[PDB]
Protein backbone atom coordinates (compact mmCIF):
# COMPACT_ATOMS: atom_id res chain seq x y z
CA UNK A 1 0.00 0.00 0.00
CA UNK A 2 2.53 2.74 1.36
CA UNK A 3 5.37 0.65 0.34
CA UNK A 4 8.49 3.43 0.34
CA UNK A 5 10.52 2.01 -2.23
CA UNK A 6 14.37 2.46 -2.74
CA UNK A 7 15.13 2.86 -5.82
CA UNK A 8 19.02 4.51 -5.46
CA UNK A 9 21.45 1.61 -6.80
CA UNK A 10 24.68 3.29 -6.94
CA UNK A 11 27.21 1.36 -4.96
CA UNK A 12 29.91 3.42 -3.09
CA UNK A 13 33.72 3.21 -3.79
CA UNK A 14 36.19 4.49 -1.61
CA UNK A 15 36.14 8.21 -0.14
CA UNK A 16 33.58 9.62 -3.23
CA UNK A 17 29.81 10.40 -2.00
CA UNK A 18 27.03 8.15 -1.27
CA UNK A 19 24.74 8.47 -4.40
CA UNK A 20 21.70 6.84 -2.53
CA UNK A 21 17.89 7.72 -2.98
CA UNK A 22 14.66 6.72 -1.11
CA UNK A 23 10.81 6.88 -3.55
CA UNK A 24 7.68 6.64 -2.86
CA UNK A 25 5.22 4.25 -3.85
CA UNK A 26 1.86 5.16 -2.94
CA UNK A 27 0.81 7.86 0.17
CA UNK A 28 1.88 11.38 -0.66
CA UNK A 29 4.76 13.28 1.14
CA UNK A 30 1.72 16.18 2.57
CA UNK A 31 3.42 17.03 6.10
CA UNK A 32 4.93 13.71 7.68
CA UNK A 33 8.62 13.94 8.75
CA UNK A 34 10.09 11.18 6.69
CA UNK A 35 13.64 9.90 8.01
CA UNK A 36 16.45 7.98 8.02
CA UNK A 37 17.74 5.48 9.89
CA UNK A 38 20.50 2.59 9.61
CA UNK A 39 22.08 -0.13 11.86
CA UNK A 40 25.34 -2.17 11.40
CA UNK A 41 27.55 -4.41 14.22
CA UNK A 42 29.73 -2.22 16.23
CA UNK A 43 27.62 0.54 16.10
CA UNK A 44 23.43 -0.42 15.97
CA UNK A 45 20.18 1.11 14.83
CA UNK A 46 20.87 5.20 14.34
CA UNK A 47 19.18 8.12 13.41
CA UNK A 48 20.62 10.45 10.53
CA UNK A 49 17.75 13.16 10.13
CA UNK A 50 13.94 13.74 9.08
CA UNK A 51 13.30 15.97 6.45
CA UNK A 52 10.05 18.32 6.07
CA UNK A 53 7.77 19.60 2.54
CA UNK A 54 10.66 21.73 3.26
CA UNK A 55 14.59 21.97 3.95
CA UNK A 56 13.25 22.03 7.58
CA UNK A 57 15.54 19.53 8.92
CA UNK A 58 17.76 18.65 11.81
CA UNK A 59 21.30 16.48 11.98
CA UNK A 60 22.76 13.67 13.93
CA UNK A 61 25.80 15.68 15.86
CA UNK A 62 27.92 12.48 15.84
CA UNK A 63 28.16 12.63 11.80
CA UNK A 64 26.92 16.14 10.84
CA UNK A 65 28.84 18.01 8.38
CA UNK A 66 29.21 14.98 5.40
CA UNK A 67 25.65 13.70 5.67
CA UNK A 68 23.38 16.73 3.89
CA UNK A 69 19.65 15.18 3.36
CA UNK A 70 17.54 16.22 0.29
CA UNK A 71 13.90 17.46 -0.39
CA UNK A 72 11.79 16.63 -3.33
CA UNK A 73 8.11 18.14 -2.83
CA UNK A 74 6.73 16.71 -5.97
CA UNK A 75 9.20 14.37 -7.51
CA UNK A 76 10.08 12.69 -4.14
CA UNK A 77 13.18 11.70 -4.85
CA UNK A 78 14.70 12.58 -1.37
CA UNK A 79 18.31 11.63 -0.82
CA UNK A 80 20.74 10.47 1.78
CA UNK A 81 23.76 12.39 0.31
CA UNK A 82 26.94 11.82 1.98
CA UNK A 83 30.70 12.46 1.46
CA UNK A 84 33.43 11.02 2.96
CA UNK A 85 32.67 7.68 2.89
CA UNK A 86 34.81 5.73 4.79
CA UNK A 87 35.76 2.52 4.90
CA UNK A 88 33.64 1.58 7.94
CA UNK A 89 30.15 3.00 6.77
CA UNK A 90 29.59 -0.48 5.23
CA UNK A 91 25.77 -1.57 6.43
CA UNK A 92 22.23 -1.79 5.70
CA UNK A 93 20.55 0.89 5.63
CA UNK A 94 17.00 2.18 6.29
CA UNK A 95 14.43 4.19 4.93
CA UNK A 96 11.91 5.72 7.79
CA UNK A 97 8.70 7.60 8.49
CA UNK A 98 6.87 8.77 11.08
CA UNK A 99 3.03 8.58 12.59
CA UNK A 100 0.61 11.46 11.99
CA UNK A 101 -1.00 11.34 15.59
CA UNK A 102 1.02 13.62 17.38
CA UNK A 103 2.61 17.32 17.38
CA UNK A 104 5.76 18.43 16.32
CA UNK A 105 7.40 15.89 17.43
CA UNK A 106 9.26 12.72 15.06
CA UNK A 107 9.29 10.15 17.82
CA UNK A 108 7.12 7.29 16.37
CA UNK A 109 8.62 5.13 13.21
CA UNK A 110 6.00 3.06 11.73
CA UNK A 111 6.19 2.85 8.65
CA UNK A 112 9.79 0.86 7.31
CA UNK A 113 11.09 -0.45 3.93
CA UNK A 114 13.50 -2.95 2.71
CA UNK A 115 17.62 -1.94 2.69
CA UNK A 116 20.78 -1.63 0.91
CA UNK A 117 23.76 -2.83 0.87
CA UNK A 118 27.39 -0.53 0.28
CA UNK A 119 30.87 -2.55 0.20
CA UNK A 120 34.63 -1.65 -0.42
CA UNK A 121 37.27 -3.38 -2.51
CA UNK B 1 24.66 11.70 26.55
CA UNK B 2 21.05 9.38 26.69
CA UNK B 3 22.40 5.99 27.49
CA UNK B 4 20.85 2.31 27.73
CA UNK B 5 21.95 -0.55 29.64
CA UNK B 6 19.25 -3.09 29.14
CA UNK B 7 19.29 -6.24 30.89
CA UNK B 8 18.82 -9.44 31.29
CA UNK B 9 20.54 -11.43 28.07
CA UNK B 10 19.98 -15.03 28.93
CA UNK B 11 16.67 -15.94 28.39
CA UNK B 12 14.60 -19.37 27.25
CA UNK B 13 11.06 -20.20 27.29
CA UNK B 14 8.41 -21.67 25.05
CA UNK B 15 4.80 -20.93 23.85
CA UNK B 16 2.51 -19.15 26.27
CA UNK B 17 5.30 -18.95 29.12
CA UNK B 18 5.84 -16.16 30.94
CA UNK B 19 7.87 -13.16 30.49
CA UNK B 20 9.73 -9.64 31.89
CA UNK B 21 11.94 -7.55 30.77
CA UNK B 22 13.60 -3.49 31.69
CA UNK B 23 14.99 -0.64 30.49
CA UNK B 24 17.83 0.85 31.81
CA UNK B 25 17.75 5.33 31.30
CA UNK B 26 20.53 7.19 32.65
CA UNK B 27 19.90 10.88 33.47
CA UNK B 28 15.57 11.30 32.58
CA UNK B 29 13.20 9.97 29.69
CA UNK B 30 10.22 11.49 31.53
CA UNK B 31 7.73 9.58 29.62
CA UNK B 32 8.91 9.98 26.20
CA UNK B 33 10.61 6.47 26.01
CA UNK B 34 9.38 3.60 23.39
CA UNK B 35 9.70 -0.22 22.91
CA UNK B 36 10.20 -1.64 19.53
CA UNK B 37 10.29 -5.05 17.94
CA UNK B 38 12.29 -6.36 15.11
CA UNK B 39 12.32 -10.34 14.12
CA UNK B 40 15.53 -11.50 12.42
CA UNK B 41 15.42 -10.94 8.66
CA UNK B 42 13.20 -8.00 8.24
CA UNK B 43 12.60 -4.89 9.07
CA UNK B 44 11.48 -3.15 12.99
CA UNK B 45 8.76 -2.57 14.34
CA UNK B 46 6.84 -0.11 16.80
CA UNK B 47 5.45 -2.04 20.14
CA UNK B 48 4.70 0.98 22.90
CA UNK B 49 4.49 4.23 22.53
CA UNK B 50 4.83 7.03 25.80
CA UNK B 51 5.39 4.41 28.05
CA UNK B 52 2.07 3.87 29.09
CA UNK B 53 0.10 3.64 26.05
CA UNK B 54 -0.10 0.62 24.00
CA UNK B 55 0.22 1.63 19.94
CA UNK B 56 -2.23 0.22 17.51
CA UNK B 57 -2.18 -2.88 15.86
CA UNK B 58 -0.17 -4.61 18.89
CA UNK B 59 -2.51 -7.41 20.49
CA UNK B 60 -4.37 -6.92 23.49
CA UNK B 61 -1.08 -8.38 25.82
CA UNK B 62 1.64 -5.51 25.57
CA UNK B 63 1.64 -3.27 28.32
CA UNK B 64 4.31 -1.13 29.96
CA UNK B 65 5.32 1.76 32.22
CA UNK B 66 7.93 4.49 33.38
CA UNK B 67 9.56 6.44 35.49
CA UNK B 68 12.82 6.74 34.24
CA UNK B 69 14.11 4.36 36.68
CA UNK B 70 11.48 1.74 37.50
CA UNK B 71 9.94 0.79 33.81
CA UNK B 72 7.88 -2.11 34.09
CA UNK B 73 6.26 -4.45 31.40
CA UNK B 74 4.22 -7.22 32.70
CA UNK B 75 3.11 -10.13 30.02
CA UNK B 76 3.12 -13.42 30.19
CA UNK B 77 2.12 -14.35 27.30
CA UNK B 78 4.46 -15.94 24.51
CA UNK B 79 2.47 -16.63 21.16
CA UNK B 80 3.92 -19.42 18.92
CA UNK B 81 5.92 -15.63 17.36
CA UNK B 82 7.03 -12.88 19.71
CA UNK B 83 10.01 -14.96 20.87
CA UNK B 84 12.23 -12.00 18.69
CA UNK B 85 14.21 -9.17 19.96
CA UNK B 86 12.87 -6.23 21.88
CA UNK B 87 13.89 -2.62 20.88
CA UNK B 88 14.07 -0.05 23.96
CA UNK B 89 13.35 3.58 22.40
CA UNK B 90 14.13 6.95 23.89
CA UNK B 91 14.39 10.60 22.94
CA UNK B 92 13.91 13.60 24.84
CA UNK B 93 17.20 14.43 24.82
CA UNK B 94 19.06 15.08 21.03
CA UNK B 95 19.47 12.86 19.63
CA UNK B 96 17.13 9.63 20.13
CA UNK B 97 18.84 6.29 20.33
CA UNK B 98 17.71 2.80 20.65
CA UNK B 99 18.74 0.26 22.82
CA UNK B 100 20.27 -3.63 21.70
CA UNK B 101 17.71 -6.07 23.23
CA UNK B 102 17.91 -9.71 24.48
CA UNK B 103 16.42 -12.99 23.01
CA UNK B 104 14.23 -16.23 24.49
CA UNK B 105 14.38 -19.74 22.92
CA UNK B 106 12.42 -22.50 22.70
CA UNK C 1 -9.50 28.50 2.19
CA UNK C 2 -8.28 29.88 5.34
CA UNK C 3 -7.96 26.34 7.14
CA UNK C 4 -4.47 25.04 6.62
CA UNK C 5 -2.37 28.20 7.57
CA UNK C 6 -4.55 28.58 11.11
CA UNK C 7 -5.52 25.41 12.58
CA UNK C 8 -2.38 23.60 11.77
CA UNK C 9 -0.42 21.47 14.04
CA UNK C 10 3.10 21.84 12.46
CA UNK C 11 4.84 25.03 11.84
CA UNK C 12 8.62 25.50 9.86
CA UNK C 13 11.74 26.85 11.47
CA UNK C 14 12.55 30.88 10.88
CA UNK C 15 15.00 29.63 8.69
CA UNK C 16 13.00 27.20 6.61
CA UNK C 17 9.71 29.57 6.46
CA UNK C 18 6.99 28.02 4.58
CA UNK C 19 5.36 29.79 1.68
CA UNK C 20 2.08 28.76 0.71
CA UNK C 21 0.36 29.81 -2.75
CA UNK C 22 -3.78 30.55 -2.63
CA UNK C 23 -5.42 31.47 -5.60
CA UNK C 24 -8.67 31.05 -7.41
CA UNK C 25 -11.10 30.92 -4.62
CA UNK C 26 -13.29 33.11 -2.88
CA UNK C 27 -11.19 34.23 0.04
CA UNK C 28 -14.19 35.21 2.96
CA UNK C 29 -12.53 36.87 5.61
CA UNK C 30 -15.38 36.40 8.09
CA UNK C 31 -12.98 34.41 10.35
CA UNK C 32 -10.60 37.37 10.45
CA UNK C 33 -13.02 39.89 11.89
CA UNK C 34 -13.94 37.44 14.52
CA UNK C 35 -10.34 36.15 15.60
CA UNK C 36 -10.59 37.88 18.81
CA UNK C 37 -9.59 38.81 21.08
CA UNK C 38 -5.75 37.44 21.46
CA UNK C 39 -4.58 37.59 17.97
CA UNK C 40 -2.83 40.70 16.96
CA UNK C 41 -4.17 42.24 13.46
CA UNK C 42 -1.72 45.10 12.80
CA UNK C 43 -2.41 45.02 8.87
CA UNK C 44 -0.16 47.58 6.78
CA UNK C 45 -1.21 48.93 3.96
CA UNK C 46 -5.10 48.77 3.80
CA UNK C 47 -7.52 49.11 6.87
CA UNK C 48 -8.73 46.06 8.31
CA UNK C 49 -12.60 47.32 7.50
CA UNK C 50 -11.43 47.52 3.89
CA UNK C 51 -10.77 44.37 3.13
CA UNK C 52 -14.37 43.27 0.97
CA UNK C 53 -14.04 45.71 -1.26
CA UNK C 54 -10.49 45.01 -2.67
CA UNK C 55 -9.61 42.56 -4.90
CA UNK C 56 -5.64 40.06 -4.97
CA UNK C 57 -5.03 37.15 -7.11
CA UNK C 58 -2.23 35.69 -5.09
CA UNK C 59 -2.41 35.98 -1.39
CA UNK C 60 0.79 34.61 0.08
CA UNK C 61 0.45 33.34 3.59
CA UNK C 62 3.60 32.84 5.54
CA UNK C 63 3.91 31.21 8.96
CA UNK C 64 6.89 30.30 11.73
CA UNK C 65 7.53 29.81 15.37
CA UNK C 66 9.32 33.03 17.24
CA UNK C 67 9.72 34.28 19.85
CA UNK C 68 7.85 37.28 21.04
CA UNK C 69 10.17 39.73 21.61
CA UNK C 70 11.24 39.37 17.97
CA UNK C 71 7.61 39.95 16.46
CA UNK C 72 8.40 43.41 16.26
CA UNK C 73 11.32 42.49 14.16
CA UNK C 74 8.19 41.65 10.87
CA UNK C 75 7.45 44.94 10.64
CA UNK C 76 8.36 46.75 7.49
CA UNK C 77 12.35 48.07 7.59
CA UNK C 78 13.36 46.71 10.78
CA UNK C 79 17.23 45.82 11.70
CA UNK C 80 17.55 42.46 13.64
CA UNK C 81 18.72 38.84 13.57
CA UNK C 82 15.52 37.34 12.53
CA UNK C 83 15.00 40.65 10.04
CA UNK C 84 18.73 40.28 8.58
CA UNK C 85 19.30 37.02 8.02
CA UNK C 86 15.79 34.91 8.27
CA UNK C 87 12.94 36.71 6.72
CA UNK C 88 13.15 39.90 4.92
CA UNK C 89 10.20 42.06 4.19
CA UNK C 90 10.59 45.02 1.79
CA UNK C 91 9.81 48.56 2.93
CA UNK C 92 7.28 49.05 0.37
CA UNK C 93 5.32 46.62 2.03
CA UNK C 94 1.44 46.07 1.16
CA UNK C 95 -0.06 42.92 3.89
CA UNK C 96 -1.29 42.08 7.16
CA UNK C 97 0.40 40.22 9.74
CA UNK C 98 -1.01 38.12 12.64
CA UNK C 99 0.71 36.82 15.47
CA UNK C 100 -0.71 35.04 18.45
CA UNK C 101 0.77 33.47 21.55
CA UNK C 102 0.89 29.82 21.17
CA UNK C 103 2.63 28.00 24.55
CA UNK C 104 0.08 25.04 24.75
CA UNK C 105 0.64 23.96 21.43
CA UNK C 106 4.67 24.79 20.79
CA UNK C 107 6.04 24.20 24.14
CA UNK C 108 7.49 21.22 25.76
CA UNK C 109 8.29 20.94 30.25
CA UNK C 110 11.93 19.78 29.09
CA UNK C 111 12.18 21.92 26.14
CA UNK C 112 11.27 21.85 22.26
CA UNK C 113 14.72 22.09 20.83
CA UNK C 114 13.70 21.62 17.04
CA UNK C 115 13.43 25.47 16.15
CA UNK C 116 15.63 26.49 14.27
CA UNK C 117 17.71 30.03 12.95
CA UNK C 118 20.66 31.30 11.44
CA UNK C 119 22.62 33.37 14.09
CA UNK C 120 25.21 34.84 11.58
CA UNK C 121 25.82 35.17 8.05
CA UNK C 122 28.76 36.72 5.75
CA UNK C 123 25.80 39.09 4.08
CA UNK C 124 22.10 40.63 4.26
CA UNK C 125 19.17 39.06 2.11
CA UNK C 126 17.49 40.60 -0.65
CA UNK C 127 13.84 40.48 -0.62
CA UNK C 128 11.50 37.46 -0.79
CA UNK C 129 14.77 35.03 -1.01
CA UNK C 130 15.07 31.66 0.49
CA UNK C 131 17.87 30.37 2.74
CA UNK C 132 18.50 26.51 2.91
CA UNK C 133 22.09 26.54 2.38
CA UNK C 134 23.78 24.70 5.59
CA UNK C 135 27.60 25.26 4.58
CA UNK C 136 30.31 26.05 6.89
CA UNK C 137 30.54 29.96 7.08
CA UNK C 138 34.02 31.29 7.66
CA UNK C 139 35.64 34.07 8.80
CA UNK C 140 38.71 33.30 9.55
CA UNK C 141 41.85 34.01 7.52
CA UNK C 142 42.34 30.38 7.15
CA UNK C 143 40.33 28.48 4.55
CA UNK C 144 38.64 25.78 5.40
CA UNK C 145 38.05 23.32 2.35
CA UNK C 146 34.62 22.25 4.48
CA UNK C 147 36.76 21.25 7.08
CA UNK C 148 35.11 21.88 10.86
CA UNK C 149 37.55 23.88 13.23
CA UNK C 150 38.26 27.13 14.34
CA UNK C 151 36.63 30.36 12.55
CA UNK C 152 34.86 27.85 10.69
CA UNK C 153 31.30 27.94 12.14
CA UNK C 154 28.00 26.20 11.40
CA UNK C 155 25.38 28.98 11.17
CA UNK C 156 22.80 27.27 12.78
CA UNK C 157 21.39 26.48 16.17
CA UNK C 158 18.15 25.67 18.49
CA UNK C 159 15.84 27.68 20.11
CA UNK C 160 15.05 27.24 24.25
CA UNK C 161 11.39 27.41 24.24
CA UNK C 162 9.83 26.23 27.52
CA UNK C 163 6.04 26.77 29.11
CA UNK C 164 7.75 28.66 32.52
CA UNK C 165 8.78 31.35 30.91
CA UNK C 166 8.26 34.83 30.47
CA UNK C 167 6.04 36.24 27.72
CA UNK C 168 8.75 37.62 25.82
CA UNK C 169 10.42 34.28 25.61
CA UNK C 170 6.83 32.41 25.20
CA UNK C 171 7.01 31.00 21.48
CA UNK C 172 4.48 33.18 18.67
CA UNK C 173 2.77 32.13 15.75
CA UNK C 174 3.09 35.01 13.40
CA UNK C 175 1.62 34.45 10.11
CA UNK C 176 1.87 37.05 6.95
CA UNK C 177 -0.58 37.49 4.07
CA UNK C 178 1.36 39.41 1.36
CA UNK C 179 -0.61 40.35 -1.26
CA UNK C 180 0.60 40.83 -4.91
Amino acid sequence: QVQLQESGPGLVKPSETLSLTCTVSGGSISSYYWSWIRQSPGKGLEWIGYVYNSGGTNYNPSLRSRVTISVDTSKNHFSLKLRSVTTADTGVYYCARDLGYSSGWPDAFDIWGQGKMVTVS
Amino acid sequence: EIVLTQSPATLSLSPGERATLSCTASQSVFSYLAWYQQKPGQAPRLLIYGAFNRATGIPARFSGSGSETDFTLTISSLEPEDFAVYYCQQHSNWPGTFGQGTKVEI
Amino acid sequence: PFDEVFNATRFASVYAWNRKRISNCVADYSVLYNLAPFFTFKCYGVSPTKLNDLCFTNVYADSFVIRGDEVRQIAPGQTGNIADYNYKLPDDFTGCVIAWNSNKLDSKVSGNYNYLYRLFRKSNLKPFERDISTEIYQAGNKPCNGVAGFNCYFPLRSYSFRPTYGVGHQPYRVVVLSFE
